[PDB]
């Protein structure tokens, strides 16, 4: 009822799920947690809910991937790569079983995304489509299919685990798949194949 | 090779003979100190906020104890019988508490079944507080089938309580919707004007929101009465479906203004084959047929009644067999134009006599069902309770009688005897008796005098005193010889008149209506009906008297014109 | 029938005139309908115009009656430093303004649906008057042959089977 009682349900919430993402959501009543998500959406204090999420959620995204890119980018790229990628993943299913009647009453309200989609859509945009890690990322799987076409054998669940990811993001089918790993892939298997014909019919027969 | 249903109704039954003894409880819930030790397992299937509780596997999913708040303890007991049993305890007295115990829930089956639930117990007296109810718990569902309730009935709940305390939101829907049912804009100011002094404190900055709902520049029908009446006659009806068939929609004139005064005639003939039994009303003002919808899906040989509060009511009939008998009871809607399902009768119904008296709605015969038993069946029905109740039956039983309603007494005539019921007595007073003896008749009330005219039909006219208790002949109704004129006293203008279908010898059927003296016992020619229009109705056809919405009914114009 | 002694040549020449004669009776009640309810639309349409009219014409009475206002009770709410008082006649004044402005619009839209539904109507209404005489001209030469060929062998009954068709 009060503006300072769901102020500090709001903040509950907040080190609640800030504890949730450090990965130790083990032994903490939080049976409380959704009581509360539902009084306060229940006074119709949703806007606020969603928006102070989205808000907390980036900036732990914020956080994260600048330490990454300052440098998990070098050691084991891909590895720590999908390691943040389900660890994302399990959070945010968390997240969505605690704040799942918001994306039941309020979601198809306001036609906004509900907390999955939108938890995607920022791992998308923030931590993925960002600029130091795509190039290096788009440079490492080039560089990956480029040694793997020439023998040198290379670990198939990295890449198949970064396609899939890459696919998901889409959250429509592989969408984001072809302007982010197709366009220069088509490419480069385009190039690579005129090459290899070019030293392949210059000193060999048909048979 | 699927899943098996013989197999499905015994692991659940099984399950709930586990549940009563206790086995296998891995969880309790601890709701205002009351304990209800349950299965994990089958709360996650039936509730999906369980199932993200427990999913989760956090101290809550650990713990065997876990504190539920805000949950009654009697709701939550109905949630987990429902979740072993399948069956729903949906009574008046705990739907809205029910509904509120399962949406924090998130039970896809509890909250269905409350709603539809809901939706059909919506009357004149819970509208206003339901819808404040869809709107705390966003149920776009129930809040729309709220709100036009109260647009058809705002001029008699803007006086209960649960108005005033509407919220700011509330109000400016309902004062901007066009379908307010007003017949005056005064009604609507001081509706506006009730609210903003019930609590002044906390809404004296609305005062601007409010003003600016309220048409006070519209002018609707104070401008007609200004310049004059000169038109065709009777047609200020034609303005009323054209002023709100072009207008800026806030000097509209509201859909009570829109009303008007027609001759509804239900399971009439068709023009083109199609349903036997078409329902057609028409306008004698604006000179005009409006097709009227049947969501009764071939009902045939119901009855019909219309209550002083305007409105529209059928029930029994009978339905093709896949022709059987059925306990059919439908609401028209004068703004949707639909037939919303009521509940139905106790006994199954032909025709049944159906008539309004102080606010209650009684079914009189009705094809007797059981001679042995009785033959006389008859039932009111309470329109806030929506439920029926059995009376005392007529004291003989009698065939193709009719039903009227004078100063709140129930009035039965039959071949050449009348009987009045008392509600008041419930008992059955035998009156003065008919000096002719006719069926099929038709039977009309104005004023103190009871009309019973027609019957064999005749063109012969009974005005019967209820001051006096006295049958006696007044005159004939004005027809050509060896003519066949089915007709239906009807009472409109606040003055009886009879809708007389004459179809003679080698001639087509000719519509017309009479208007009758009172004062000098005489026949007056008020206006006949075009036969450009309302083509032939046949004889069983059934007419009552009401108002609809000229501005929003239907529109088949068809009737070709101008032939031979 | 250019005189074919073959007979039944005859009749079946009868058969093609049964058909132009009764696609122009459709055709012929079909513009019969069209001129009824192009006759009730414009009805149904001058009684919303003089409507429209007489709207515009008690609203201009409001306007001026605004103007009586500022001489009867304004001396009470202009001179006190106020300005939420005065609403009830000066806030009813601009969108009284505005009403006059859209319904002027509305009145257009009226006037253009007018020109335009008479336009549709009398591009038809000319092929009623070019028809007219061509169907009475058809009609008039079915005539003629009904007092020739009918007499030959046909039936009454085979006429009607060839006007069924």
């Amino acid at each position: 009822m009060d503006e300072k009682y769901v102020n500090s349900i709001w903040d509950l919430l907040k080190n609640a799920i800030q504890e949730i993402q450090r990965k130790n959501n083990s032994g903490l009543s939080f049976e409380e947690l959704y009581r509360n998500a539902y009084t306060m959406v229940l006074h119709k204090h949703g806007e606020k809910l969603y928006t102070g999420l989205r808000e907390v959620v980036t900036e732990h995204l914020i956080n994260k991937v600048r330490e990454d890119v300052l440098n998990s980018l070098n050691n084991n790229f891909l590895q720590t790569l999908n390691q943040a990628w389900n660890d994302h993943q399990t959070a945010m299913v968390m997240i969505r079983d605690i704040l799942m009647y918001m994306d039941r009453v309020y979601v198809q309200q306001n036609n906004v995304e509900n907390v999955y989609n939108l938890g995607l859509i920022i791992f998308r945009d923030q931590v993925v489509r960002y600029g130091c890690i795509r190039d290096h990322l788009r440079q490492t799987l080039l560089d990956m299919i480029a040694r793997e076409r020439k023998g040198e054998v290379v670990d198939r669940g990295a890449i198949r685990n970064a396609c899939q990811m890459l696919m998901i993001l889409g959250l429509e089918g592989r969408s984001v798949y072809e302007e982010d790993f197709e366009a220069p892939f088509l490419e480069m298997s385009a190039e690579f194949f005129q090459m290899e014909s070019q030293k392949f019919l210059a000193e060999n027969s048909a048979s | 090779r699927q899943i098996n249903t013989e197999y499905a109704v015994s692991l659940l039954e099984q399950l709930k003979l586990f549940y009563e003894q206790q086995l296998f409880t891995d969880i309790v819930l601890i709701v205002e100190g009351t304990e209800f030790p349950c299965h994990k397992m089958v709360l996650a299937t039936c509730s999906s906020y369980f199932r993200a509780m427990f999913m989760s596997g956090l101290s809550e999913s650990k713990q065997t104890h876990v504190h539920l708040r805000n949950v009654d303890a009697a709701t939550l007991q109905i949630i987990i019988t429902y979740a072993y049993t399948g069956n729903l305890a949906m009574n008046d007295s705990t739907v809205e508490q029910l509904y509120e115990t399962a949406c924090f829930l998130q039970v896809e089956d509890v909250l269905q079944r409350c709603r539809e639930y809901l939706i059909k117990k919506i009357n004149a007296e819970n509208c206003v507080r339901l819808l404040s109810f869809a709107d705390l718990f966003s149920c776009e569902e129930l809040k729309q089938s709220a709100k036009r309730m109260v647009e058809h009935k705002f001029t008699a709940v803007y006086h209960q309580d649960a108005f005033m305390q509407l919220s700011h939101d509330l109000l400016i829907d309902i004062l901007s919707s066009d379908n307010l049912n007003v017949e005056k804009e005064e009604t609507v100011r001081e509706a506006a004007m009730l609210w903003l002094e019930y609590n002044t404190e906390s809404r004296s900055q609305y005062l601007s929101s409010v003003l600016s709902q309220i048409r006070i520049d519209a002018l609707s029908e104070v401008t007609q009465r200004a310049w004059f009446q000169g038109l065709p006659p009777n047609d200020k009806s034609v303005v009323v479906q054209g002023l709100y068939k072009d207008m800026p929609k806030f000097f509209k004139p509201r859909l009570g203004m829109t009303k008007e005064e027609m001759m509804i005639f239900i399971e009439a003939s068709s023009e083109n084959p199609c349903s036997l039994y078409s329902s057609v009303c028409y306008s004698p003002q604006a000179e005009k047929v409006y097709k009227l919808c049947s969501p009764p899906a071939d009902l045939h040989k119901v009855g019909t009644v219309v209550t002083p509060d305007n409105d529209i009511y059928i029930a029994g009939g009978q339905v093709p067999l896949k022709f059987r008998t059925v306990n059919c009871f439908y609401w028209f809607d004068a703004q949707q134009n639909t037939w919303f399902p009521k509940t139905p009768m106790l006994f199954v119904r032909i025709k049944p006599s159906l008539v309004c008296c102080e606010g209650y709605i009684y079914a009189i015969g009705g094809d007797s069902v059981g001679g042995e038993l009785n033959r006389r069946t008859v039932e009111r029905y309470d329109t806030e309770k929506d439920e029926w109740t059995m009376v005392s039956p007529l004291p003989c039983a009698w065939q193709w009688s009719a039903a009227v309603v004078v100063h709140d007494c129930i009035y039965v005539m039959t071949l050449n005897l009348m009987y009045c019921y008392f509600p008041r007595s419930d008992s059955w007073v035998e009156m003065a008796m008919r000096q002719t003896s006719r069926s099929f008749a038709s039977a009309a009330a104005f004023g103190d005098k009871i009309f019973y005219i027609g019957g064999l039909s005749s063109v012969t006219v009974e005005i019967y005193d209820v001051n006096k208790n006295e049958w006696k002949m007044a005159a004939n109704i004005p027809a050509k010889r060896y003519s066949d004129p089915c007709v239906r006293a009807v009472v409109i203008s606040n003055s009886l008149c009879v809708f007389m279908r004459e179809t003679h010898l080698n001639e087509r059927a000719k519509y017309v209506t009479y208007q009758y003296d009172l004062e000098l016992d005489r026949w007056s020619l008020r206006q006949h009906i075009s036969e450009r229009v309302l083509w032939d109705l046949g004889r069983d056809f059934r007419c009552t008297v009401g108002k609809l919405y000229p501005s929003c009914l239907e529109e088949s114009p068809w009737k070709p014109p101008t032939y031979l | 029938v250019v005189k074919e002694d073959n007979i039944e040549a005859v009749g079946k020449k009868l058969h093609e005139y049964n058909t132009q004669f009764q696609e122009k009776s459709r055709e012929y009640d079909r513009l019969y309908e069209e001129y009824t309810r192009t006759s009730q639309e414009i009805q149904m349409k001058r009684t919303a115009i003089e409507a429209f009219n007489e709207t515009i014409k008690i609203f201009e009475e409001q306007c001026q009656t605004q103007e009586r206002y500022s001489k009867e009770y304004i001396e009470k709410f202009k001179r006190e430093g106020n300005e939420k008082e005065i609403q009830r006649i000066m806030h009813n004044y601009d969108k009284l303004k505005s009403r006059i402005s859209e319904i002027i619009d509305s009145r257009r839209r009226l006037e253009e649906d007018l020109k335009k539904q008479a336009a549709e109507y009398r591009e038809i209404d000319k092929r009623m008057n070019s028809i007219k005489p061509d169907l009475i001209q058809l009609r008039k030469t079915r005539d003629q042959y009904l007092m020739w060929l009918t007499q030959k062998g046909v039936r009454q009954k085979k006429l009607n089977e060839w006007l069924g068709n």
